DNA sequence: GGTTCAGCAAGGTGATGCTTTAGATTTTTCAT
DNA sequence: AGTGAAAAATCTAAAGCATCACCTTGCTGAACC
């Protein structure tokens, strides 16, 4: 192995000399140095022993630019817990099995997260192996992990003998840490953590790299950050190749300066310098370099990135479309991206530098910007966050454009470079870094990496402070048993309760309706002095002591809320309120002191000796669990397992030998025992699928370990900490503005956006922890934790519902909060003017205090304890009520839609748009996913900017109407009067083709046949190269025919006139047909049932839900809803008979 | 211990068929003038009213009054084991909830006996108060079945109208107006086909026909149904099995609201 | 407006029995010949004519060729309220602008009225091409559709063939060949088996059969099915018995002329 | 070369329409000895025999033994356009791949050849434990139905009980346990509705009600079914058809745990 | 007074429309 | 403004089941010899 050996060392000095070259010279000078963390990759840096190891490199950047890189060596980490007493002879196995494969075996005695009869402190220990690099691991893995598998089925096989009773190499129990990476490894047990500054210390060659956090400074340097966009040459209505095309022009920023490289080979004219700021804050200082070709445009690129050295290089889609275009210009022109600047694709088709965190904007648009889907595209969330817009331009007319004349081109260009910047720094950099802080993640992966690892690589922090053992991730458990005696199929917790209850036009303007109940009326009347007394006391954290005008905003209560009384029903505005915490579901964890390693049965709860009547050790909690299973019995599966034994059976291996029972992995054997039994009851029990959904109360016990508890509380209260500071250095900006102290307000504006970063991470991270739970195979993830989260979620919402359900008219029951309207008479917040100089006005919000004595009163709980100080030996008692339920303020309207059946509940479906006109969010639509018909695109964004019009009902669905009405005259028509040439465009549809079209086999669809078509159209020469996604079209003069197998491609009306008319009249069945001209094959009839069911489903049917005659009268209702509105609005109706026939008595059958 | 005898055993399935359909649950009551079933529906609109004397029944004794609360959608699917020429006999405990049948055969042939555990419920009761009841008219059961099948298509309402020339049903619906008319034709010896109609005022009322369906499907008990009607009262309608009793089946109608202001 | 008077009405509860999957909407012609039905389908490949004349009804009584359109599936579910013996009277009106159907009970006591607005749709006539055919076959339609409902689901396509020792059907499919020959009946004169066959020229034609047993399944209408058939030509298929019935179907021939390979 | 006539085409139509359920693929086999059909059902749980002698067809002359391996869903899908009146041939040649017959008529009219393709697999030829058995009961196949049918609703397991009264099926279930009894009939000399009882010692086991109905939709095949039972063997179900031959079913009966037993 | 053939009620049965279960396909969601 | 893969909603074919018109059969009544 020294030819792989030599050529990873050879890899080891190449990054060495090619960040040597770029400005990060090593740490080789004994002595002390200061820096703050920029990145973190693997490498494999050697020792002076020259022995084979793998070593990590660290980048430190200075506040003046003196930048500096340091490897310190570091082994990676697994631990094997095998049988107990006899580890000391399978540890000298393994090191005797290979000569110094392995650097160093030790065994340390841990803790269990989950093991029984903890009190008495009971101890479970593994043994640390740890080898010299990270492929010997790699490779020891693919060598070890099938007989692991293999004999974890022998030590199931022995846990279920050793059950009974209660009733070498394989000595090895169980292993873990074969997910964890190097660096995440690394940071986990050494605590490193990016974006901090560090100190390091180096003396000598023979020791090793001290470092020591200095986390006194609070303040951060700026990166040099160089954010750069590419444009490409193209051949018109076709996405660019690399292979041919070419860039015209490069836009790249550099920490305030702007530079523009063009290519004057193809652009006619020089371009001078100008300048382009849309805002006073976003300077806009440019300057322009011009190269004869695009070898010198792209050396130059690089030369000026080796001289000016930028850490942080900043693209917007960089992993899809521009740096293989610009990795391919290179290899075009006899040169490399990994040969100047080090910018290669990884396994995963992204690109990452060993020096230069490639940063891509639009994942964090994707993931954590809150921005609605469907709307990630760059102007959008520059529109949303930056609150400017980007100049647009087309990319079919900017080839023409290239030519004609290049200023305004460019200033497209620089505009995507400084809107890309920007967006950069003001929102997402320090955002990304208080992200860095807190997750042990280098920045490229913890913007790339999903929202679940995220709160892993958090918890696993907060599980190597507490010194536990990392649980593995959560395989898939073949053929389980349930304790009647039946296998699953499926096995689900709380099924995502979403329910829109009305649908509608609502708004800030609209008079809505209200029934109101005076009951509740007259509990508020006598509740709500107390409501706000503990509002002010909780909420504030101050005592009402401090307050002295009270009175005067308790009499507006009292006059607004008497009026209230007046008339139950009533019309005027409402506002639109969102019923909800930002994720109740972490306080649900908190007050109910839940965590996924302290829920058991009553089996082994009993097994533990600490059980006690009346106490805290045993609570119980209620949740509903859902099973799809097999109605096949117990004894049967035994019966069926002796009758699968000792028989042939073909083998998948190819000219296999004669297999047997034992050698046989479970996933065929799980096939051939699933098709089985689905033969056995598909004759003798007249079912295979039972879903039984029931009631379930789960034991949770005390802390064993709080692990999962604590790191939410600190989180939470850090947050708010972050939050309190946040606001003062925003108060002290706030005098600081007029106070005139240039330097001191710059750096108080660099405090307060640091602090408002790390705000609004915490929050994100806090929001992150339900999506995390929320999955299955998470290595932290429980079953009846989720349960319990989403059904405690679901009665706490649902009791919000039912109080909410009288004082107005609340629309949409959701798994986030409740989506509702409120009457304006209603007051809605309230300023107070406060004697204390901390703050001379509070805001407090109205229905915030009645959804806090609601969660409050409500719920009840006296399980909550405070460990002060454990000296004193002090126990206070008191209760955490802290569900705050924050009314996100008064918005401008809400749009629902309706579903196609009588009766049946929305998934996730509405949209709800803020008071400037700006769209808050959408959830559920068909703008969601960029498939589908593009037909639909122009239609559903023309009605959604159509309902902010007009004051009445009546006006709003008949701007609807004028807009349904245009878009269906245009379909109505056959789309005639417009050009056909963007028409093909826009009625196509585009679907991918994954596979090839032997993989499915035997069976065909509507992209079966359409690729069918497409090997007709030219040949097998087409099929060997198919990897482009498919566009179609739906033929219609073969009627009869179903639909899959009724689609024609855009390809063939391409091709040369003869042969596709010829070819033509082959496909359409039918060789007495005159006409070609695309007017009567195109399907209209499954056009318009596409545009009738968005029509129907977005406008129409909520329509005639909010008893109004139709807007669209030429698209009728579906016959249920048609037969239910016309047995409604007729004043002939059904009388019951508990009125026309009295009471004679009541009874039941007691017992005696 | 409670017996029940019933030699022709087919009209015990004719009322138990009749009540699946838009009954689920009712509530048996027993007493020493017979059994009865006065139950609502559980949509809460029309109600039944069995009422069996002990005069048809040949075996039969009871001493104390109680009741049972059958379930109507799992009793008839275990009644149509016998033949329609069987004959049954129930069984009932006094302590126990288990009722049992006897199926035996009149051939001597093929004897069955069954059980079936039981629940106690909590339902309502509606006792019916003595009126006039006028407009009464007697019909063939199966021609006013058939029509009434006949009428769910067109409508999903009725109107029906007693007066001085015949008996109006009109159905009212979305496609077109159905309505039929019954003749006098008293010249008749023959009770089945002679229809009698009497009354005191021309009373217009209307129902649900939806309903109506589910109503008609007591077809073969009797031959002839007597229906009866008045004004804002729910329609009464007797299929008579004369041997020992008979099925009053009441049904709620649809009125106006009122005087609008 | 055509009230024509019927001695038995079953034949018009039957046709639109059966024929409520074939059309969807269609429109009733009425002329001084009768009934003149020439409707194309839901999937445009046939076009189905019926034949009722007037002289074969009691009475005629209309003001002029008068074309209603009348949804053909809608008033379906309403003429089975009419009796295999039920009867259709007599009236007269010249200016009604909302057709009604009259139903009377055999015993003359019951009459009804079944009402439906006028409501039109202008549908393009289509010419028929008529010449005569090579080939006709006269078969009892009872095992003709006994083996056309027992062979349309082993084989989606038929050669039909015609000779003179015996016409053939064979259909292949995935589980085997089959084929049905018939021979003549000469010394054969009644009417419940005969097979007569006139004869010119053998023709072959290519036929789907799902299109056959369901789409056209009309036959207790008359007794005998006769096709008639030609060389280039698509299927004649009659259902006929004296004046009280007379309808034909148009299957054409879904063959192309080699341009798959 | 194989040749067989059938003068009647009922059983031979009927035994596909029995079989056709518990048995997909099957392996038939021709010889001298008649026709054999050893089968499993997909699930390996009960076992077919059909078997029939040479002596019970009219004419039946063949070569030599052959085991041909078409399935058995298609045969009956082919096969099922033939009545109950229709008289039945089928004839083989060695060379050729393909297997013809005709069902003609009486009057040579109706005629229908069809050739079967011989698709290929051979199934193992388990040899069948032969054996006494205990009790056997000869009783009719209509009551056997009814009685199937009937315990089918009620419940799933039967227990079956073979005592010196007769024979005693029960069902237990949710919706009640049921118990029939069926006595000897002494006092009735015709065999066309009374039973035959065979004792040596009372048994009783529990079997599968699906299993149950498989095996009894047999039903038209004879008037008589004769249910037999051994000892621990599979329940033996036999069709004694005619002189021509057998149909005997066997199904394992279910072990209970005797854990919460 | 025996006979006998037709009339009519009634069970069995093929055919049918609505309902319910089962397998393949897209669609959302989550990781990247 | 990318990608891939899994859980769930959706679409489609086949079996269950209650119902209806019709075929065949047992019981019975009135004309006949
Ligand atoms: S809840 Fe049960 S298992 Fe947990 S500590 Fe208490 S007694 Fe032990
Ligand atoms: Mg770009
Ligand atoms: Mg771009």
């Amino acid at each position: 192995s020294s030819v792989s050996a030599l050529k990873r060392l050879e890899r080891s000095q190449w990054t060495d000399k090619m960040d040597l070259r770029f400005g990060f010279e090593r740490l080789k000078e004994p002595g002390e140095k200061t820096g703050w963390l920029i990145n973190m990759h693997p490498t494999e840096i050697l020792d002076e022993d020259k022995r084979l190891g793998s070593a990590v490199d660290y980048y430190f950047i200075q506040d003046d630019g003196s930048r500096f890189k340091v490897a310190l060596p570091y082994k990676p980490y697994f631990y094997i817990a095998t049988r107990k007493g006899c580890e000391r002879e399978v540890s000298s196995f393994l090191s005797k099995k290979f000569q110094g494969k392995i650097a160093k075996v030790e065994t340390v005695p841990k803790e269990d997260l989950d093991l029984p009869n903890h009190l008495v402190g009971l101890k479970r220990n593994y043994i640390r192996l740890s080898f010299h690099t990270v492929e010997d691991l790699v490779k020891v893995r693919k060598e070890i992990s099938p007989a692991v598998k293999k004999n974890r089925e022998q030590d199931h096989a022995s846990d279920a003998y050793t059950a009974l009773l209660s009733s070498q190499l394989d000595n090895i129990v169980d292993m873990r840490e074969y997910d964890v990476p190097y660096h995440i490894r690394l940071s986990i047990d050494l605590k490193i953590h990016v974006a901090h500054w560090y100190n390091v210390r180096y003396r000598g060659n023979a020791f090793p790299v001290e470092i020591t956090r200095r986390d006194d400074l609070v303040e951060r340097p700026d990166p040099v950050v160089l954010a750069f966009d590419i444009e490409t040459t193209k051949l018109p209505l076709k996405f660019p190749d690399a292979e041919t095309d070419q860039i015209m022009m490069i836009s790249y920023m550099i920490d305030g300066q702007g530079y523009l490289i063009t290519n004057r080979e193809i652009v006619s004219e020089d371009i001078e310098d100008f300048e382009f700021t849309p805002k006073p804050e976003y300077e806009g200082p440019f300057c322009v370099f011009n190269e004869p070709d695009e070898a010198h445009l792209i050396q130059r690129w690089f030369e000026h990135v080796q001289e000016t050295k930028p850490t942080i290089m900043v693209t917007y889609n960089g992993d899809f479309f521009d740096w293989p275009f610009v990795e391919a210009r290179a290899a075009v022109h006899g040169l490399s991206m990994q040969q100047e600047i080090g910018f290669q694709k990884d396994s995963q088709g992204e690109y990452k530098a060993p020096q230069c965190i490639h940063m891509d904007c639009l994942r964090w648009v994707k993931r954590d910007s809150y921005l609605p889907v469907g709307s990630h595209n760059l102007k959008a969330a520059a529109k949303a966050k930056l609150g400017y817009d980007p100049v647009e331009l087309d990319p079919e007319d900017m080839c023409r454009m290239a030519t004609e004349q290049p200023q305004t081109l460019a200033t497209y260009s620089v505009s995507d470079a400084v809107a890309t910047y920007y967006l950069y720094m003001k929102y997402v950099h320090p955002f990304i870094f208080a992200l860095c802080t807190i997750i042990p993640m280098e920045p490229d992966e913890v913007l790339r990496k999903g929202s679940g690892t995220l709160c892993e690589a958090l918890l696993m922090v907060q599980a190597f402070h507490a010194n536990i053992i990392f649980p593995n991730k959560q395989e898939q458990e073949f053929n389980k048993l349930t304790d009647d005696g039946h296998v699953l199929d499926s096995e689900t917790y709380v099924g995502g309760h979403v329910e829109a209850l009305e649908s509608g036009v609502f708004r800030s303007d609209i008079p809505c309706r209200f029934r109101m109940n005076p009951a509740a009326f007259d509990f508020l009347l006598q509740r709500v002095e107390k409501t706000l007394r503990h509002a002010l006391e909780e909420e504030e954290k101050v005592p009402v002591e401090q307050v002295t005008n009270f009175e005067e905003v308790c009499d507006e209560i009292k006059s607004k809320l008497a009026s209230l009384k007046d008339v139950p029903s009533r019309i005027e505005c409402p506002l639109i309120y969102h019923l909800d915490v930002g994720a109740m579901y972490p306080n649900i964890i908190l007050t109910n002191r839940l965590q996924p390693s302290a829920m058991v049965d009553e089996a082994t709860c009993a097994a533990c000796d600490f059980n006690k009547p009346g106490a805290n050790c045993q609570r119980k909690m209620a949740w509903q669990w859902r099973g799809e299973f097999m109605p096949a019995s117990r004894s049967e599966y035994h019966r069926i397992q002796h009758q699968l034994e000792s028989e042939k059976f073909p083998p998948l291996f190819p000219e296999g030998p004669a297999r047997a029972f034992h050698e046989l992995s479970r996933e065929e054997q799980a096939k051939y025992e699933k098709r089985r039994l689905a033969d056995y009851c598909r004759k003798a029990y007249k079912k295979i699928h039972i879903t039984k959904v029931e009631e379930r109360l789960t034991t949770i016990c005390q802390r064993e370990n709080s692990f999962y508890v604590d790191t939410v509380r600190a989180f939470r209260d850090r947050r708010y900490e972050f939050k309190g500071l946040h606001k003062v250095w925003k108060k002290k900006l706030s005098a600081a503005v007029e106070v005139g102290d240039a330097a001191e307000v710059k750096r108080c504006k660099n405090m307060e956006v640091l602090y408002d970063s790390l705000q609004l991470a915490h929050k994100c991270i806090l929001n992150s922890f339900y999506g995390y739970v929320m999955r299955k195979g998470a290595r932290w993830y429980s079953m009846e934790m989720a349960g319990i989260v989403c059904f405690t979620g679901a009665n706490i919402i649902t009791q919000a519902r039912e109080l909410i359900e009288q004082i107005g008219r609340p629309l949409e029951l959701d798994t986030d909060g409740i989506w509702c309207v409120l009457p304006n008479s209603f007051p809605e917040n309230f300023v107070f003017k406060t004697t204390n100089v901390k703050k001379p006005k509070v805001t407090i919000s109205y229905p915030g205090a009645m959804l806090n004595i609601m969660v409050k009163e409500g719920f009840t709980n006296d399980q909550y304890q405070e460990l002060a100080e454990p000296s004193s030996l002090t126990y206070v008692t008191r209760s955490e009520n802290s569900i705050f339920f924050e009314v996100d303020g008064p918005y401008l309207a809400m749009i629902l839609p309706a579903s196609k059946e009588e009766g049946k509940k929305l998934k996730k479906r509405y949209a709800v748009f803020n008071e400037d006109g700006s769209l808050a969010e959408l959830k559920g639509f068909e703008v969601k996913r960029r498939g589908e018909l593009q037909l639909i695109k122009i239609f559903q964004s023309s009605v959604f900017e159509a309902f902010l019009k007009g004051s009445t009902l009546e006006e709003v669905y008949g701007s609807v109407a004028k807009v349904a009405d245009y878009w269906l005259d245009v379909l109505y028509s056959k789309a005639a009067n417009m050009p056909d040439s963007e028409l093909f465009e826009l009625i196509s549809e585009n679907r991918s083709m994954s596979r090839k079209l032997e993989d499915y086999g035997e069976q065909k669809s509507t992209s079966i046949s359409t690729a069918k078509r497409l090997a007709e159209f030219l040949g097998d020469q087409m099929v060997k190269d198919a990897g482009l996604s498919c566009r179609y079209i739906i033929s219609r003069k073969p009627e009869g025919s179903p639909v899959t197998e009724r689609a024609i491609p855009l390809a063939i009306f391409q091709a040369e006139p003869t042969v596709r008319k010829h070819f033509l009249r082959k496909w359409l069945k039918s060789s007495s047909l005159q006409d070609f001209d695309i007017r009567a094959i195109l399907d209209w009839d499954y056009y318009i049932e596409r545009l009738g069911s968005a029509i129907q489903k977005i406008i129409t049917i909520p329509a005639a839900l909010q008893q109004v005659k139709n807007p669209v009268p030429r698209v009728k209702h579906p016959d249920w809803l048609h037969k239910k509105l016309l047995e409604k609005n007729d004043v002939y109706k059904q009388k019951k008979i508990s009125e026309l026939f009295t009471l004679e008595g009541r009874r039941q059958v007691t017992m005696a | 211990m409670f017996e029940a005898r019933l030699v022709q055993g087919s009209i015990l399935k004719k009322v138990l068929e009749a009540l699946k359909d838009l009954i689920n649950e009712a509530c048996w009551d027993i007493s020493s003038s017979g059994v009865n079933l006065q139950s609502m529906d559980s949509s809460h609109v029309s109600l039944v009213q069995l009422t069996l004397r002990s005069e048809g029944f040949d075996t039969y004794r009871c001493d104390r009054n109680l009741a049972m609360g059958v379930n109507l959608t799992s009793m008839s699917k275990i009644l149509k084991c016998a033949g329609n020429e069987d004959i049954i006999t129930l069984r009932a405990e006094d302590n126990a909830d288990t009722l049992a049948l006897v199926f035996e055969a009149p051939n001597q042939e093929k004897v069955s006996d069954y059980e079936m555990k039981l629940m106690d419920l909590d339902v309502e009761q509606l006792g019916i108060p003595e009126q006039e009841y006028s407009c009464v008219v007697k019909m063939p059961s199966g021609e006013f079945a058939r029509i009434c099948r006949d009428l769910s298509h067109i409508g999903d309402a009725v109107v029906i109208s007693c007066a001085k020339d015949g008996v109006k049903f009109s159905a009212s619906g979305e496609l077109g107006n159905g309505n039929i008319k019954l003749s006098q034709t008293s010249n008749v010896d023959k009770e089945e086909e002679a229809v009698t109609i009497e009354m005191n005022e021309p009373v217009q009322l209307t129902f649900a026909l939806r309903y109506l369906n589910f109503f008609t499907k007591a077809t073969p008990l009797s031959s002839t149904v007597t229906l009866s009607m008045s004004a804002d009262v729910p329609l009464v309608v007797e299929y008579k099995i004369a041997d020992m009793g008979h099925l009053k089946y009441y049904l709620a109608p649809k009125i106006e609201d009122e005087e609008g202001s």
